[PDB]
């Protein structure tokens, strides 16, 4: 994701705040800013569509089985929207490296909250504020 | 929070210098998938490189089978007329 | 022998003026009050022998509440280590950088939303015209500006204003040779400081963390404010800091971690003693 | 030409913060400072090894024409001389003091005392971390902001520059009135001196000494659990064991030795000792470590002249500005005599032989007044004027008086 | 012949700061050199002892026949000497600083100051990393640029060539007046040593200790897992581990130890500070390493020769352009004296023995005045004048004076 400063494409720094970094591996190539989740033993792939695979943001661009740093949840993070969201929605990975709202999605609950609105593929800022994994 | 591999980063660290300044004299050809690893090719954003063979000093330098006149090994771009 | 090309470009810098373009108190409290007193009255026709009426001072205050601006960064401490320059320089100036324009924002946006008078040029006669009759909306308030604050397109308009840009009319052919740095553009209808502005600097509400103020900065279209003719001792900048007078910034290691960091602060905020001092000009 | 400075000393505003620097050092690199000095250790002494070749041999003060200053103080006769011995009894302490400081940190800092009567007391050293300058757009001082542990705040305070003094051994110009640290200038070296220090200790601890490694069970034999080894592990343990202890198995118990495992740390030893002593400019003898071939012949004459010279550096730089900012002033306030006079305060040389100056008056004691070799020799002149100023040894004009 | 030069020289046009390297002289190259001698450790400590060696001994104003220029001053006499020792009371501390800053940057520059009243105060030092000279079509410095970082920024300006004045130790050619810096005639130099030795600390961290390796499980037997590792790391693990721990084990586990792989580091320390004492023009003595056979007899004798030989040159190049670009100027502008006059100004030798001195007086005083052997002895001529022109010895006229 990225601002635009005349002939410039910068990248976005994806975390805001947050302390809570952690160190996995990857499972495909990967790029910052997408949501992951776990897919093996300490190992992180993109997440699909709906509720049940999120573990954090991939923080660098990655191929398969380097390490990738995480910010996971009690982080704000800068992140693709998919779709139109406001301050106060509930957001869930996309499947397509983006976010969209829980009210758009198949499932109940998100991830993280916007706290700064955007438009459909445009950088919001989120808090994450859960994980979500196989409840069956 | 920024880290040494994270994307708004990458022009600050000496490696990203030294490695696609390697990539471009070691390369053969524009075609980075027959050549270099996925972790390469990410980690030094090789695909915004100018990489072509251009840069790689083999490609100017005479290996010819048979030499009875001591030629092999001179580069092209080091002639009079270059 | 792969000598590397050391240097770094830098960004777009704006225009830093409140500290000087007004009156800067550095207060001893994140919160406090300037005593204002009543404006002058005229004395009362008054029958031989008849009782002398009340009519003393009264007294208010105008309040500063110092808003926290700050700005932070923090590294992996490894790319401290493979920097190409001196990284923690580099965002200890880009963080000194946000605290100053954070400044300038809070200054520009209370000194286009809450001066009293304005004149409307109504798209004519823009250049010292516009000037001239600003100073002349204050003084229908019996306030004299000294200052003036002002856009990149009312300065560029300005600039092709032949009175100025004429060297007989202006009596003087600075203006056509330095622009912006001539001495006459700071010495003009009675002002005697001209305080450049950049346009980004006022708060129209699209910035992250800031809420807009009321008015449309610049000098492009119909009822945009482009300058502002002002007392600069009228309007107080007030700066708050807990560790000293002035910016604080503070390097850490994360105490856990491999991160080091750099955090600016400052506590600011910005009041007109006398807002009927101040008039904006309008295209 | 002009009467101010009209080259500009890229210094103004302290970077992005002014009356605290943004850039510039702050009061928690002052204590950083304090904390290597407080640590102990090798680093710590040598910096104090440093301190003491500088400034430990004590000093002397001159002022040229001394004699014509002579004046009544208290009724009794004084020199500027004599006078400046009495107000600065202890001067050997406060050169080493200040001298040591100055080294370590950017600067000595401090006051003018009185006593409650208004007469000079002493020039009070301040705690050099607790202060730092603040300094204007041609870069000279003027004022001082301190910050000192009291009770866990830190009570803190703005002085004006005009009634504190300062002193600066290292700069990083000519207009430098601020200076450098020599300990935040090597700060890395340090580090790594530390660092490998550190890792050489836990390496003689692993493998500096053998390591006992008994072996249980047949190869593809029966398998041991823990509970088994805890039974052998009580025969065999060391703390139980004596230096003559006989053992008696069965063909499938071994016992193994992880040998020693040689490394030189030494070796490494020399190389830190030398990266650090360079760093800081002391000779690598300095540190206890040895050379091969540098101990002996011109080699060794020049590593010394290097040292010497370095010491003249700073003592010169220490004298002038100890004369010009504490001496003078204390002078013109407090003393009857003329301050603009041509005062010098001498630092002795550390390395200096009595032996070599004793060789060298026998040889040309012909061409010197016993003024010059009594000084030479670091001893009282003759106190008698002609005596002073004359060539041959006043044991020889002895001899000649009492022949008349 | 003519009265300007006709020949050309290489400059780019004029207007540039033109210099060895066929191009311009930026203030990022000026800024490059500030980071090489603020940035500590052995490089910094190096050119620091060249400065010494250079200009640490101070030094010593001669003028030719001064006694023919007595002269009343303020109502007082002087001679041209005692003036220029009022003028410049710490010569010595200038003389380090312009001669150290002259080689480390291409010059030393600096401003004539005076007082309030309008007399001489003192020649003024300024940033040599701040100010950058721009060349005329022949070379000649004709305006000095200067830019300063200032409260974030940076500010900047213009001076012109009639009122600074600059020195310049190292050269292009005897035409050139930009002059050439040492660091970054050696840049590489220095940047080929810090590589190299980050290369052996990092190889020292990687191979100069022993590193235990413990395999686990049967070869070709049952596969152990990171989670079953994860338990025998416990066991055997270096945080915890003492000098005299012992293990017990079964048969299928073994004990390996990565030795430390030897290399010679101390080789490659001393190659490349060959490589930087050499290219720095020091001798390797300098650098804390020494060599064979080099230490003594005539191999000594000529390389301490060679290094007397070259700070003769830059002393006598620094020392003619101190006394015409600065001390005339100043016995011009604000001195009753004549600026014609032969003023020299010498700077002493570093690596004099005085014994050997001594035993030079001590051989051929017959053959020298008092005056001659006072000034070889570093002591003041004698008083009387018929003494001082004498050839026999000041003790040899008194013990036959005092024989009348
Ligand atoms: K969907
Ligand atoms: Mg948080
Ligand atoms: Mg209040
Ligand atoms: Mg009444
Ligand atoms: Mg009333
Ligand atoms: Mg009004
Ligand atoms: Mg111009
Ligand atoms: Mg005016
Ligand atoms: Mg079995
Ligand atoms: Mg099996």
């Amino acid at each position: 994701a990225t601002e635009t400063q005349g002939e410039h494409t910068f990248p976005v720094e994806v975390l805001i705040s947050g302390e809570e970094l952690r160190g996995y591996t990857a499972g495909e190539a990967l790029s910052a800013g997408e949501p992951v989740y776990l897919s093996g033993d300490y190992e992180v792939s993109a997440s699909s569509a709906d509720g049940g695979e999120f573990l954090g943001v991939n923080l660098y661009d990655v191929a398969s089985g380097e390490p990738v740093a995480l910010a996971g949840d009690d982080c704000e993070v800068r992140v693709e929207v998919s779709e139109q969201v406001t301050a106060n929605d509930e957001i869930l990975p996309d499947g397509l490296g983006t976010f969209e709202t829980v009210a758009t999605s198949a499932a109940s609950a998100g991830v993280a909250i916007v706290q700064e609105g955007a438009a459909s593929g445009e950088v919001c800022e989120a808090y994450i504020f859960a994980v979500q994994g196989t409840t069956a | 929070m920024q880290l040494r591999r994270s994307p708004g980063m990458r022009p600050m660290d000496r490696d990203w210098h030294q490695e696609r300044a390697r990539a471009r004299e070691q390369a053969y050809s524009s075609d980075l998938t027959s050549q270099f690893s996925e972790s390469e090719i990410v980690k030094y954003e090789l695909d915004t490189a100018q990489i072509d063979g251009s840069d790689n000093p083999r490609t100017y330098i005479w290996n010819r089978t048979i030499d009875l006149f001591g030629m092999n090994g001179t580069d092209v771009r080091e002639l009079r007329n270059r | 022998r792969e000598q590397l090309l050391e240097v770094v470009m830098e960004g777009r810098e704006l225009r830093k003026v409140a500290r000087e373009a007004s009156n800067v108190i550095n207060a001893n409290t994140r919160v406090g009050d300037v005593p204002i007193a009543s404006d002058e009255e005229f004395a009362r026709p008054t029958g031989q022998g008849a009782e002398i009426r009340d009519d003393g001072e009264t007294y208010t205050t105008v309040a500063w509440n110092a808003t926290k601006l700050t700005e932070g960064s923090r590294v992996t401490d490894e790319m401290r280590d493979q920097a190409m320059v001196d990284l923690i320089e580099r965002n200890i100036q880009r963080v000194g950088a946000s605290l100053e324009n954070g400044i300038n924002r809070v200054f520009l946006t209370e000194l286009v939303d809450n001066a009293q008078n304005n004149h409307d040029t109504a798209g004519s006669n823009q250049g010292y015209q516009a000037l001239n009759s600003a100073v002349g909306e204050v003084d229908k308030d019996d306030f004299r500006p000294d200052t003036y604050v002002t856009h990149p397109d009312y300065r560029t308009q300005l600039f092709n204003d032949t009175n100025l840009a004429y060297a007989n009319r202006a009596g003087t052919n600075e203006v056509l040779r330095n622009r912006e740095d001539a001495p006459i553009v700071g010495d003009i209808a009675g002002l005697d400081m001209h305080a450049a502005m950049s346009s980004a600097t006022y708060d129209d509400g699209t910035d992250i963390g800031w809420s807009g103020g009321s008015e449309t900065w610049g000098f492009s279209s119909d009822g945009d404010k482009g300058a502002v003719v002002y007392d600069r001792d009228n309007i107080h900048t007030i700066l708050y800091a807990p560790n000293g007078q002035d910016v604080e910034i503070k390097d850490y290691e994360d105490p856990i971690r491999d991160i080091t960091g750099v955090n600016g602060r400052l506590h600011v905020d910005c009041q007109y003693s006398q807002g009927r001092s101040s008039a904006t000009v309008q295209y | 030409a002009s009467s101010t400075p009209q080259t500009n000393v890229d210094s103004m505003g302290g970077g992005h913060s002014y009356q605290f620097n943004g850039q510039d050092l702050t009061f928690e690199d002052l204590r950083d400072i304090k904390d290597v000095r407080d640590s102990g250790g090798q680093v710590a002494q040598l910096m104090d090894y440093k301190a003491l070749l500088n400034f430990g041999e004590g000093c002397e003060i001159h002022v040229e024409g001394d004699d014509e200053t002579k004046q009544l103080v208290d009724g009794e006769p004084m020199t500027l001389s004599e006078w400046l011995e009495d107000a600065f009894p202890h001067l050997d302490l406060l050169v080493l003091d200040l001298g040591g400081d100055a080294l370590w940190y950017p600067y000595a800092v401090g006051e003018i005392q009185e006593t409650i009567t208004g007469e000079f007391k002493e020039a009070l050293p301040a705690e050099p971390w607790t202060l730092m300058p603040e300094s204007d757009a041609q870069g000279k001082v003027q004022a001082w902001h301190q910050r000192t542990k009291t009770h866990g705040g830190y009570q803190t305070q703005t002085l004006p520059a005009d009634d504190l003094w300062h002193i600066v051994i290292n700069k990083a110009s000519a207009r430098d009135e601020v200076g450098i640290s020599e300990v935040l200038r090597n700060k890395d070296e340090i580090q790594a001196f530390k660092q490998n220090e550190a890792a050489i200790n836990q390496a003689i601890e692993l493998h500096g000494f053998p390591q006992r490694h008994v072996k249980v069970g047949k190869e593809d034999g029966a398998p041991v659990r823990d509970n088994d080894l805890r039974r052998v592990r009580t025969i065999f343990d060391p703390r139980t064991t004596d230096a003559n202890t006989a053992y008696f198995t069965g063909q499938d118990v071994d016992v193994e030795t992880l040998e020693a495992h040689n490394f030189d740390y030494s070796a490494i030893h020399e190389m830190d000792m030398r990266n650090l002593t360079t760093a800081l400019g002391l000779p690598l003898e300095a540190g206890n470590v040895g050379a091969d071939g540098l101990g002996s012949g011109k080699p060794a004459e020049l590593r010394f002249a290097l040292l010497k010279l370095a010491i003249k550096a700073n003592q010169r730089s220490f004298s002038v500005q100890f004369v010009e900012r504490v001496m003078r002033p204390v002078v013109r306030d407090y003393s009857p005599f003329d301050h603009e006079a041509d005062i010098r305060l001498e630092i002795n040389d550390p390395l200096e032989d009595i032996g070599e100056v004793a060789d060298l008056i026998q040889q040309v004691g012909d061409y010197m007044t016993n003024e010059q070799v009594a000084e030479k020799l670091d001893l009282p002149a003759p106190e008698d004027d002609e005596v002073a100023d004359s060539y041959r040894s006043p044991a020889d004009m002895e001899k000649d008086e009492a022949g008349v």
